[PDB]
């Protein structure tokens, strides 16, 4: 609430796959929900490295 | 806390043998006298507010202790005289319906006397307005009723008198 | 702006009880089954209705 | 020093209560020693009265 | 929760008229079986341990994996937590089928019930052999009439759940 | 009863009966002749529903009778015969009370370890409240036995 | 008061007061003067305010002195008029206590539950305490007939 | 994904274990359904534009808020995308009524989407009456024994979504 | 929360400064405010129960939807519901204007809101046409500068909630 | 728990009178008194540890058994809950010292604290000459004055205790 | 929890003395009792549920009045407390065992107990009657040696209750 | 990103409601400004390298170990992205002053900036050092007024990143 906000996939944390050489491995809502939804609006622009 | 039936069940569970003629018969005179104790419950129910407010008008609102220096002299005390003659209402109300005084005992005057000793409570007014909500609950559920509520309320006024 | 989002479930406020309702969640708050006296109560509801 | 009896009173001040909460104003309770301190400030917070207090074992 | 009654009355509350033949008909068919329910949950609250046996009995002499070593209801524990999810839905369809509603299923079971199951490594399809079996049971025990509307309900969780 | 089961719902909100609990309790005394008449029926065929009733245990569990049996013996069966009884006591208990709490406290908290005590089998106890649940329902009227079967079926979930 | 609210806070966190504590008290102190002679003024003509009030409110809800009004007889005028006695007097009180705590804790917290169990009309409670307000604000100078204003409005803002 | 079938074959591939009655009892249960799901799928298929029309219209009569200014469907932009995901729900929803699992609506739908409408501000109870509203809307064009199946995988999202 | 003087102190401790002659200039600016902001609290205290009551008749008025059958203001609870949610806007934005940030307002009314009214079903435009209802009523009450103070929190408010 | 302004509230409201003008007078007193009361309760709250620590250490040293064994202080634990005791009663001192009643004193330190410490076995002449030992130095410190003012609130406490 | 080498200590303590000669002698037959004092724990521990069987078994024959209706025992519950105070009786001579010291049972046990089996007329003979055949089946299986040290313990109890 | 009539555009947007007179007189405040702000805007662009260079010196001669070994702008890679870093925020405070709003900030600047750093190792309070050195190089190039401007960006990143 009282920070900027996150380096996140614009939907949501459980989007965003494990930089892995293969396997396309994502978190799953319901194995263990550890959701964090983040009011990314549309014109953000992520800031990658 | 147990009503009549609970009450002659634990009785012959003592003295160890089935229910005889005599425990039907208390049982009937229980049962068929039903219909009048909720026929008074619910008049009590949709009227508590009135019952309690007519009560402590005559009983209490001129006397000495709603002007300064009584025990019920602020807008707190006053409510919690009221919220106590709530009190006395709805659960001389279970008592009926249930046909037994240890529920009064037990939920009202478990150690009532001592917290109004302790705060400063007079005895004699609470027997007073007790007294008053006993007449007026007998005025509005008729006379059948009020018989049966007014042993209720005498047993409340004995416990704290 | 809301930096940050906690999620939106869908509540159920209650607008009134009816007598099933109540008896129904009257055995629910104890996490029990229903009593004779519950079970003669709805019938009779449902022999007034 | 290993528990306290203790009979208090702690009436209400703040609001008027509509359940019963006479159990909740004169009770008597078994309170060990390590906490008794901090119950008997709390009690005192609370504007109530301490009755009497004896030692049990 | 809901029920049927507070269904059809908030659905015409809403459009703020009186009830129609509709309405009349919903709850003159809601009334019609609530002595039958009524039975049927008076069977179902007396005999809710017996009907666990027989469906467990079933569940797990149809899949022995599942009480076997590796297998998920491998403890005692596990077959206690087994047998009480089972005790759970037994209740709860219990509850839906006197509401005449489903409202309280999903309110109090499916809300949770997959993350609960997926986050302990439930297998999902086993606890609908098991709701099956328990629909089974308890519509021997109680009757056709009200086997059916017994196995509304459990059909209900068994596809909330699949 | 259902009427102190009521009161102490009613208690537990702080508020006076509902309607709901309210035409429960006028349910309850209504139906009362009925359940005193039912409890007085089961009452004289006492000593019939009891005999029968360990019959139907003996067929049911033979080991119960069998060699190296916890009922084995004959001195056995003076006390059995006497505990159905008190179970079928009970049983009427619960008719008149309109629930199942006065069987609760008399035979029900503290039966597991009392039998724990005694090594006596859940089962046996779940067989016998059986019998007596057949014997009593044969006796019974229909509308009758619907109602009481409640209670004997309960002592029997209980029981196990 | 003041000071009392202070060693409440303070107590409450077990710790000797703050310097802002001690700088409140001050600042409660050091007025204590002006609002001893507040109280001088709003003592000494309490009639003057309690019945031009009191004909006020009469004229602007005729419906309470009316017949069927809570007002309607010459006792319950009376009783109209000593609790705008009172709640002049516990104004006072908090005046010179610096805080609303003496009209809180005498005639504010429960008082929605007396005046329901006297059918008393709250709006009655509020267009009596503006005319209150009104005539006492009207015998001040403006510094002081703000913070007694605000006292009088904490009153209705509570009774409303 | 994972259909009836499939799922049959993947549990006795698991356990390594033979097709015995059980199996084949399940396979005919499909097989039988099979001529009504794919009529089911052929219909909604046909009217699907339709569906969408109506379920939305609906939607939008019950609250209208969502298309009034300050609704999360007030945009061309925002309305565009609830037409577009009512259109997933409803061909997904025909995808596993045809399929008869619901694997396909977890693993395409399901998983993450509370999380994608949280983060989006999207309001999931309105979904979850959309969701319903193309379910009566769909019911009444398959017909009440195709509705009788489409409606479980409607309830399916719907939980999903709650 | 943080009021100016803590907004001040926060921005030059982040950076490990002294207050400088920008910071009791703004200081200064702040302490120079604060009788009038006093004044209109004690103004807004004064009539909040009114302000409620004209701001309440011209939402519904304008929005008379909201109190007829399928509006969420139809019912008493619900008219009470809504005027209390009024009661905490007015008495936060007053909190605010009294401290002189905004700070107050983003913490314990807008964070988490728009969600709250998701769940609940509240129209946010309607609760956003309230605030603006209520700054109205609030300006002409507590007069030009005060208005314009005090309106700036609702418009803070209002944008939150847009 | 009342200071003198509240305690005079208090008996001219009993007996339902308006204030007099003895009681402005006595009020006067205590707003004469106030500036002193403050600057007496910063200096002890400046000071209080350095009086816990002479006044354990002359404590100790006039009696020497409480220290060594088979003393009522001779213990880590039993040392800590002394000096916690004489800090606590040095600041509900001061305490009443700020508010000008011993209302303070009965309600939130001797309430209890007698039959307390006679169950335990403290001595009370122990007790006694501590309270003496702290308030003949605090006395010095706060200046003739203040100390003739706290001397009343301290053998209070001493009363009140014997 | 009492022990003999923590009452050692705190003898020591009081009277501010190191360690004795006496202390040295009676902590080596503390440490050399201890292994006899493990294996009667042992052996009871082993036999607590058949030791509480004969025990019930002797009492109820002595006096079957308490198991037949009028008794004291005569309920379920009142078994279940019947037979749960002998296995507390049981279980704490042991511990006092393992301890040394018979403070334990004073402590946990024996006071305030003859006034609560008073109220709720619970008789105390009875109770001595079954710690006595408790004693005698306990001295029986520990053997002797062990049975002394028993006996102490159980006898304690019933010269305590009566 | 949107600036101040964005800004209004959309607050009106969400009510529905047309443009007013108050949106007007924020309007025309803007355009009010937009004089200062363009120049200020050209100014700094005129002058960025320079602005970087005293910016970049006054950070690593107050910090001399940032740019010595060990010092996470210790390489001519790490140095150029420093500098890379410095002129970011240089431009985008530039942004944000000419759209009048803080918004681009949030929405293309501090957005995981956090995060970002934490994973280089890039220390925030050296960054916000060398962003408050970018402040006052660019106060006393843009003048008292646009200063005054800029500062509230400038802080805007400062406690963004703190
Ligand atoms: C280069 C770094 C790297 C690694 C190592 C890696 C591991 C990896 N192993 C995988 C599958 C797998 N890996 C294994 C091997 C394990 N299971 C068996 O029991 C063995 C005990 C054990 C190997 C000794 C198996 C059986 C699978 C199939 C599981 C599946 O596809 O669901 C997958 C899923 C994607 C795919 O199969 O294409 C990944 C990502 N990913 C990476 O980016
Ligand atoms: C359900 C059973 C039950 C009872 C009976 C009960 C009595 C009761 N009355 C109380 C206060 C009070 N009760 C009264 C009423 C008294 N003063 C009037 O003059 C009368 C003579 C008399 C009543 C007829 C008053 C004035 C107080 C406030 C006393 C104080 O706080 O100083 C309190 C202290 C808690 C509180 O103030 O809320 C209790 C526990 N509480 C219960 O839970
Ligand atoms: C009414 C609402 C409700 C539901 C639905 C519910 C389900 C539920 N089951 C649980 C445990 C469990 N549930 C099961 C289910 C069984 N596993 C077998 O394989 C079968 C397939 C299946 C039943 C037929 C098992 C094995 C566990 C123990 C798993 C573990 O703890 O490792 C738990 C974890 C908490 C606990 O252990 O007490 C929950 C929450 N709880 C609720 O309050
Ligand atoms: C109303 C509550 C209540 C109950 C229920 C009760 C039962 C009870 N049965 C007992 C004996 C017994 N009762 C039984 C009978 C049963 N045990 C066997 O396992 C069979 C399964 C079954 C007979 C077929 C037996 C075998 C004994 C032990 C010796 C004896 O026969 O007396 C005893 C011990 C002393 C006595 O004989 O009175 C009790 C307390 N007592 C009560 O106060
Ligand atoms: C200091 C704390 C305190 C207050 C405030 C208080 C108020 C109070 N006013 C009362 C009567 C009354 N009070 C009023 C006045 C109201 N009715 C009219 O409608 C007007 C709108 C309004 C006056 C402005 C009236 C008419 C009565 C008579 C009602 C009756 O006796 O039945 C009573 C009933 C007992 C009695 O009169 O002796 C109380 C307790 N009591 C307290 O201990
Ligand atoms: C601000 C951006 C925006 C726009 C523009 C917008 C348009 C819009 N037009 C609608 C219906 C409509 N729109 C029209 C207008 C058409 N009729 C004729 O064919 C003409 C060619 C044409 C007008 C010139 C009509 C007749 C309807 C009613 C259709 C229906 O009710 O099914 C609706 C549905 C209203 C509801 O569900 O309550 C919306 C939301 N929505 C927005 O969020
Ligand atoms: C059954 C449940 C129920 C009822 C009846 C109810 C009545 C109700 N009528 C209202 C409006 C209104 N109602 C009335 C008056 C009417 N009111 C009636 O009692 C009279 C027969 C009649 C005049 C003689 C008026 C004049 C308004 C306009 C708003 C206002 O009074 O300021 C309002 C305020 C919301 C609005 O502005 O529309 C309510 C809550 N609310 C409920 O939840
Ligand atoms: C705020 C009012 C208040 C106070 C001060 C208070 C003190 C207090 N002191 C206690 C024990 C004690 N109190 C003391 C202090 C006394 N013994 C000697 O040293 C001195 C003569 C004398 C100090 C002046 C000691 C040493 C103990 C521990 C002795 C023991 O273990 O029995 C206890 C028992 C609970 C515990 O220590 O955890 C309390 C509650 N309680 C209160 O409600
Ligand atoms: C810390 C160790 C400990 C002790 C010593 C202890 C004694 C004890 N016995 C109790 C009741 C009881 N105790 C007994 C057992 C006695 N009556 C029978 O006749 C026998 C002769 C005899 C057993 C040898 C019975 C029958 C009751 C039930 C009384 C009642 O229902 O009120 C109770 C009250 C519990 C209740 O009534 O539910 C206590 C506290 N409890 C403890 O936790
Ligand atoms: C390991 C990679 C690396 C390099 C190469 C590096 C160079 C470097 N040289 C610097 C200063 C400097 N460097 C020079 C060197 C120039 N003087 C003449 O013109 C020559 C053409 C030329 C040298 C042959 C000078 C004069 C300064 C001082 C600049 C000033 O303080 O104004 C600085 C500024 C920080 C400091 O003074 O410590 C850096 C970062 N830093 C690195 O981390």
């Amino acid at each position: 609430y009282v920070k900027p906000l996150p380096n996140q996939h614009p939907y949501g944390s459980g989007n965003d796959p494990l930089e892995i050489q293969f396997g396309a491995i994502f978190k799953s809502e319901t194995k263990a929900p550890s959701a964090r939804p983040a009011p990314i609006g549309k014109d953000v622009q992520r800031i990658l490295i | 806390m147990q009503d009549v039936i609970g009450k002659v069940i634990a009785e012959y569970d003592t003295k160890g043998k089935y229910l005889d003629a005599a425990a039907l018969d208390l049982l009937r005179s229980y049962f068929d006298s039903g219909d009048l104790r909720l026929k008074a419950a619910q008049a009590i129910t949709a009227n508590a507010e009135v019952i309690v407010r007519a009560a402590s008008a005559k009983a209490l609102h001129y006397t000495p202790v709603t002007k300064p220096g009584g025990n019920m002299y602020y807008a707190r005390r006053y409510a919690s005289c009221i919220r106590d003659l709530d009190y006395f209402l709805r659960y001389a109300t279970y008592a009926m319906l249930a046909d037994n005084t240890t529920l009064l005992d037990e939920y009202v005057l478990k150690g009532l006397t001592e917290t109004y000793r302790a705060l400063g409570v007079p005895l004699d007014i609470s027997v007073r307005a007790i007294n008053a909500l006993k007449e007026v609950v007998a005025g509005q559920v008729g006379p059948k009723a009020g018989q049966e509520m007014a042993k209720y309320f005498d047993h409340l006024a004995k416990g704290l008198g | 702006p809301i930096k940050g989002t906690s999620g939106s479930n869908i509540a159920r406020p209650r607008f009134y009880n009816t007598v099933m309702v109540e008896t129904i969640e009257g055995a629910n708050a104890e996490e029990r089954y229903f009593n004779p006296g519950e079970l003669s109560s709805m019938a009779g509801f449902f022999n007034d209705a | 020093t290993r528990l306290f009896k203790v009979t208090a009173l702690i009436p209400s001040y703040k609001k008027v209560r509509g359940g019963r909460e006479l159990q909740n104003t004169y009770f008597t309770k078994l309170v060990e020693y390590d906490r008794w301190f901090a119950e008997q400030q709390r009690i005192q917070k609370q504007g109530g009265k301490i009755l009497s207090v004896k030692m049990v074992a | 929760m809901q029920d049927a009654i507070t269904s059809v009355i908030n659905t015409y509350d809403v459009q703020g008229k009186y009830f129609d033949t509709s309405a009349f008909d919903k709850l003159k068919a809601y009334y019609a079986t609530g002595e039958l329910r009524v039975r049927a949950a008076g069977t179902i609250s007396a005999n809710a341990a017996t009907i666990i046996k027989e469906a467990s009995a079933k569940l797990f002499s149809n899949q022995p994996d599942l009480v076997r070593p590796g297998g998920n209801a491998y403890t005692t524990r596990r077959y206690a937590a087994c047998v009480r999810d089972m005790d759970y839905f037994l209740r709860y369809a219990t509850y839906a089928m006197l509401a005449g509603d489903t409202s309280i299923l999903d309110e109090r079971v499916l809300n949770g019930l997959k993350e609960t199951y997926n986050s302990l490594g439930v297998p999902i399809s086993s606890t609908v052999q098991g709701i099956q079996a328990m629909k089974e049971v308890t519509g021997s025990l109680v009757g056709s009439g009200a086997a059916k509307e017994m196995g509304v309900y459990f059909d209900y969780l068994s596809s909330g759940l699949s | 009863s259902v009427v102190t089961k009521a009161i102490v719902s009613a208690d537990a909100e702080a508020r006076y009966l509902s309607p709901g609990e309210l035409d429960r309790i006028r349910g309850f005394v209504s139906s009362g002749e009925r359940r005193l008449r039912v409890a007085q029926t089961l009452t004289e065929s006492r000593e019939r529903i009891i005999k029968q009733a360990g019959d139907q245990l003996f067929q049911k569990r033979p080991d119960l009778v069998s060699p190296g049996g916890n009922a084995y013996g004959a001195e056995r069966t003076a006390s059995c015969l006497r505990d159905l009884d008190y179970y079928l006591r009970l049983v009427t208990f619960g008719i008149v009370a309109g629930d199942v709490t006065p069987i609760e406290e008399i035979g029900v908290i503290g039966v597991k370890e009392m039998y724990r005590n005694l090594e006596v089998p859940l089962p046996g106890m779940v067989e016998a409240v059986k019998a007596m649940k057949s014997v009593a329902t044969g006796l019974l009227s229909g509308d009758d036995s619907a109602e009481v079967g409640y209670y004997f079926d309960y002592l029997a979930g209980a029981l196990a």
